[PDB]
């Protein structure tokens, strides 16, 4: 239960959902940007909080932040 | 539901453990155009086989992990899948039947801020309050 | 002269009054 | 063709199919010790397990412990380690009981939890085993401190010296 | 001297209570501390 | 306001909630004895409250009783003293058992009793309460009959004097 | 002599192993052996 | 000269080996 918060500086690079590796993010339509794409986090208590989407955000002081919060049982990833 | 020929495999020491039929489990689903060989995400390497293929693993992380696999096999319709205990399949990935590097209509911007991030208030300003500065419903 | 032998059971009960205390307290700080 | 198999047959469970863990020899032998035959009152199991250890624990102390120059008082220091052992491993399952069963046990003590490794996910067959483990414990260290320190009458029986 | 005895005033009493609160109590003390902090919140 | 209200908040029961019986620390601390422990079966009710018994039954004869005078005698009738005290008692809750559990027990362990402070209400439950109460006061006569038998052994353990 | 000794080397090998095999493991081993001669066929 | 005393521990432990070649054989033969 991490919070993966996306701010406005996104370009829709697309770089951040790639990078993912638990299938956090993923992208909907938006009207700020060439791409008209935003990175959206929907499936959060999934992010395990490696933070691979922040080191692909290429905006200078990347626009999605892991928060890293209440570790549960899937936030930390253990198979046992 | 879910179905499909498990790939050969000898079995393996990093499947599946206690966490599997007690919290929930996963299982990643794709069709192979031919009997070749992946890597297994628990270690190890298996043969997918010819038609449907299907595949229990512990966490989502080895079944994006093989499903990124899959990818550089031509294969992307893969479909990963999450069973509690009790039995019921969800479907999980992916969500909408497309890929979330696709765009589609009717996703919603789920955890914006319609700030940048530079501006998110200080720590005093929610001090003793449930919030933290990085929902703050100011900007 | 050291202390005499009732004495040391002295100071044993009367420790035992902070002992208690401290129970109304730490549990006061709702443990 | 390969002896090694996937664990019961599915490939996706992480253990293995091995001449050590699925042997018939060793499945035969394991699933005969108290812990896993079938047929025990969790009593009987605890009882069994208990005697065992609290026999040999008592062992160590008395011929390398620090009264072993002694006679009288070596088995005195062998007995109360295996007391000492016991008592607080059988507090240790008194709580371990306490803890782990509390409505929806989190693991191998589930109600859908189908492990075979331990059957004892009940706190009605975890408090037998406790009176078992404990009762059994202590009547095996007392048995060996009374054969230990009567060895010189027990030697002398089993070398005939009393006619 | 060969043995632990004790000059003070109720030397007895160490003899008793280095061995109680040091290992014939804690481990209750760590089962009673124990049972405090793996308690379901029901 | 008051601190001493109607107990359970009924003002018709013939008792008061008061800090010796509804404190959170008094009932912490009754509510977990072996009697009322949650989660035991009765044979580990017996068998707890029996060897704190047997244990320090031992006591008072062997230092005030008619054979305090000798050494290895005093033991002797400080033992036979938590033998016969249990085994009388042992004898007294089988023959309790017998006498109210007899279709539909008068008073207390009625089914429709609702009573905190006696919750044995069986004679599946009163049965193995006798194994309990019987082998623990008898284990824990033994444990306080060897620690004083070997008194002598076990004061030079604790002293050092045996290096 | 009055006893059972040994001569020959680990004389005390004797002295454990008759009643191992004789009157220790026997019973056990005939229990073993009961266990195999009236098992369910099911 | 009788045979020393690890010689007969030695044996022991060699005799073990046909000791389990006989329980392979035995359930071999499907007892
Ligand atoms: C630090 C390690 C250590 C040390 C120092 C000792 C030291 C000792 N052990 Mg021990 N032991 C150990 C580890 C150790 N052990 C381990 C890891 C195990 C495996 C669990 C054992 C299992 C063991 C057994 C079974 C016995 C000992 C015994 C002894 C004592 C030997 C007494 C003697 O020589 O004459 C005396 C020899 C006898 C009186 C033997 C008489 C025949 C007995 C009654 C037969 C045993 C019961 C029989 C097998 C019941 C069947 C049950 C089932 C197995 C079929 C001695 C003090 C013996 C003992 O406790 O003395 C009372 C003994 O019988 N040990
Ligand atoms: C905090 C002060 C303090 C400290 C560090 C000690 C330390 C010691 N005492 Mg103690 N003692 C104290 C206060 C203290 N005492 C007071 C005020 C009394 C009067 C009742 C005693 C009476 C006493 C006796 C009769 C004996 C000792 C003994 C000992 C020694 C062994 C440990 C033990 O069994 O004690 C047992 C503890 C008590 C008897 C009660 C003392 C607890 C005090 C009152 C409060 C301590 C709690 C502390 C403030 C909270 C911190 C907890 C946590 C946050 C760390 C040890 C050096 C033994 C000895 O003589 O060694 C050879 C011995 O048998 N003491
Ligand atoms: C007429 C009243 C009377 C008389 C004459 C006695 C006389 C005696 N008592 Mg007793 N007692 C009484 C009433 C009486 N008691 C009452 C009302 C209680 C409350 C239930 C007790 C509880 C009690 C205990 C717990 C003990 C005695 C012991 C003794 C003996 C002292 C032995 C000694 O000095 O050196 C010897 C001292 C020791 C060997 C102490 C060694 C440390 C022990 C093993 C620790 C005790 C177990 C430990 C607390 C386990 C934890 C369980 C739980 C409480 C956490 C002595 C014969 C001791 C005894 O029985 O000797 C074996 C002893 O331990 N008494
Ligand atoms: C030969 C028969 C026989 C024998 C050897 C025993 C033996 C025993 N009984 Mg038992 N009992 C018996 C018959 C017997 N009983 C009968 C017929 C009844 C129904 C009334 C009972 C009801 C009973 C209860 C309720 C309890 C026992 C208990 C016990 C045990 C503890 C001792 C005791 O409390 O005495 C009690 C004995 C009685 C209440 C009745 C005894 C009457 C029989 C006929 C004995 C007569 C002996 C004879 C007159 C004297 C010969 C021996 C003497 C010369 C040495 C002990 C091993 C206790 C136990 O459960 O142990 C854990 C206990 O709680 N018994
Ligand atoms: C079949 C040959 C044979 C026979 C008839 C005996 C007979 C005897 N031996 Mg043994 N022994 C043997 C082989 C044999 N031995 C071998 C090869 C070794 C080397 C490890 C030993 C080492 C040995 C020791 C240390 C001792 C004996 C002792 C004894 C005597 C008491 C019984 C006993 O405890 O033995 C115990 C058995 C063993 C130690 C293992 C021997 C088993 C052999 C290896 C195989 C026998 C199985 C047989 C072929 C299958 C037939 C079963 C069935 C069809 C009838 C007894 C006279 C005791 C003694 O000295 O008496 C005073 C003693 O303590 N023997
Ligand atoms: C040279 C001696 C010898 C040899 C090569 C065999 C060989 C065989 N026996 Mg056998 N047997 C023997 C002596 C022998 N036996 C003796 C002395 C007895 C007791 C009189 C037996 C009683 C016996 C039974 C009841 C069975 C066999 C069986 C068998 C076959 C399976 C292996 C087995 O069960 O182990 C032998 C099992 C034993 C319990 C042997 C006991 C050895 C000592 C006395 C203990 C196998 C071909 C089994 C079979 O299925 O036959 C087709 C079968 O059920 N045997
Ligand atoms: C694995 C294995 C092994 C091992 C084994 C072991 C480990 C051992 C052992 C063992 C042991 C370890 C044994 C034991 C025992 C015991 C006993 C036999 C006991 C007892 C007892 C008793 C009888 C008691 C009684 C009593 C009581 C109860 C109370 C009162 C008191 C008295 C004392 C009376 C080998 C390799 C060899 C082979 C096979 C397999
Ligand atoms: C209320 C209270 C109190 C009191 C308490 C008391 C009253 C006490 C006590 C106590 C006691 C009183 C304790 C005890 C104990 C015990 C034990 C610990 C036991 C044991 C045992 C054993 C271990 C046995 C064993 C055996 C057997 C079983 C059989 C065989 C033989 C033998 C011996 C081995 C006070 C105020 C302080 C505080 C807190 C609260
Ligand atoms: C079945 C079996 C068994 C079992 C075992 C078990 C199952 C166990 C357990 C147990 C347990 C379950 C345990 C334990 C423990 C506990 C502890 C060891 C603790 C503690 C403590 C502490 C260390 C604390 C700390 C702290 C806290 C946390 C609070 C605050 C303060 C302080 C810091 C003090 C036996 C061997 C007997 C027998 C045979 C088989
Ligand atoms: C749980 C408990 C307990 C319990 C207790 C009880 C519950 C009891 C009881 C008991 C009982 C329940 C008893 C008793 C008794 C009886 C008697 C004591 C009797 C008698 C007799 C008589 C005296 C008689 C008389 C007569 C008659 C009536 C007939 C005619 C003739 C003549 C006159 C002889 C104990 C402490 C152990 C342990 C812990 C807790
Ligand atoms: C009665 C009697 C007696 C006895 C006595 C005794 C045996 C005792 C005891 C006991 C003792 C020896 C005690 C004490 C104590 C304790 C204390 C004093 C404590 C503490 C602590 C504290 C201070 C706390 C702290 C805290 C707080 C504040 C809150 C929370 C956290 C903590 C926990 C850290 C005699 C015979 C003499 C006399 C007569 C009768
Ligand atoms: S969050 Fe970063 S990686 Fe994702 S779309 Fe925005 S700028 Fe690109
Ligand atoms: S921390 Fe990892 S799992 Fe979470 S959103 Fe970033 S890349 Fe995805």
């Amino acid at each position: 239960s991490h919070t993966v918060k996306i701010y406005d500086t996104c370009i829709g690079c697309t770089q951040c959902v790639r990078a993912c590796p638990t299938d956090v993010l993923e992208m909907v339509p938006w009207d700020g940007c060439r791409a008209g794409q935003i990175a959206s986090s929907p499936r959060t208590e999934d992010c395990v909080g490696c933070k691979r989407c922040e080191t692909a955000c290429p905006t200078d002081f990347l626009s999605i932040r892991v928060y890293l919060g209440a570790e549960t049982t899937r936030s930390m990833g253990l198979a046992y | 539901t879910l179905s499909g020929q498990t790939p050969i495999f000898g079995g393996s020491t990093g499947g599946l453990l206690k966490k599997a039929e007690v919290e929930e489990k996963y299982a990643i689903t794709w069709t192979s155009p031919k009997e070749q060989v992946f890597e297994m995400p628990t270690g190890g390497a298996a043969i997918m086989r010819q038609g449907q293929n299907l595949l229990y693993l512990a966490r989502k992380e080895q079944c994006i992990a093989l499903g990124g696999q899959l990818r550089k096999f031509k294969i992307t319709d893969y479909k990963i899948y999450r069973i509690y205990p009790n039995g019921e399949t969800v479907y999980i990935h992916p969500a909408d039947g497309v890929f979330p590097e696709k765009v589609n209509q009717g996703r919603e911007k789920v955890r914006y801020n319609d700030r940048r991030i530079g501006q998110n208030p200080s720590p005093s300003k929610v001090k003793f309050s449930g919030i933290a500065t990085y929902d703050a419903p100011n900007s | 002269m050291s202390i005499s032998d009732t004495q040391v059971y002295i100071a044993l009960v009367v420790a035992l009054v902070p002992g208690f205390l401290a129970w109304r307290l730490a549990t006061e700080l709702y443990k | 063709n390969d002896i090694i198999k996937p664990f019961k047959g599915d490939p996706c469970l992480g253990n293995l199919s091995t001449p050590i863990n699925d042997s018939p020899l060793a499945k035969a032998f394991i699933n005969n010790l108290p812990a896993y035959r079938k047929g025990l009152t969790p009593f009987m199991r605890g009882l069994e397990i208990g005697m065992a250890h609290g026999y040999f624990l008592v062992g160590p102390e008395v011929v390398i412990g620090p009264l072993r120059e002694s006679a009288h008082g070596a088995n005195l220091s062998g007995l109360i380690t295996a007391i000492y052992i016991a008592v607080s491993a059988c507090l240790g399952i008194s709580i371990f009981a306490i803890t782990t069963f509390q409505g929806n046990p989190k693991g191998s003590y589930s109600s859908y939890s189908k492990d075979s490794l331990r059957p004892l996910r009940t706190r009605e067959e975890w408090s037998q085993l406790n009176g078992g483990i404990f009762l059994g414990a202590m009547g095996g260290a007392i048995f060996a401190y009374l054969l230990l320190e009567n060895f010189d009458a027990l030697d002398a029986i089993l070398r005939g010296a009393v006619n | 001297m060969t043995q632990l005895t004790g000059d003070y005033a109720a030397s007895w009493l160490p003899w008793i209570m280095i061995p109680l609160v040091f290992y014939i109590l804690p481990f209750p003390v760590f089962a009673i501390l124990f049972l405090w902090i793996q308690k379901e919140a029901s």
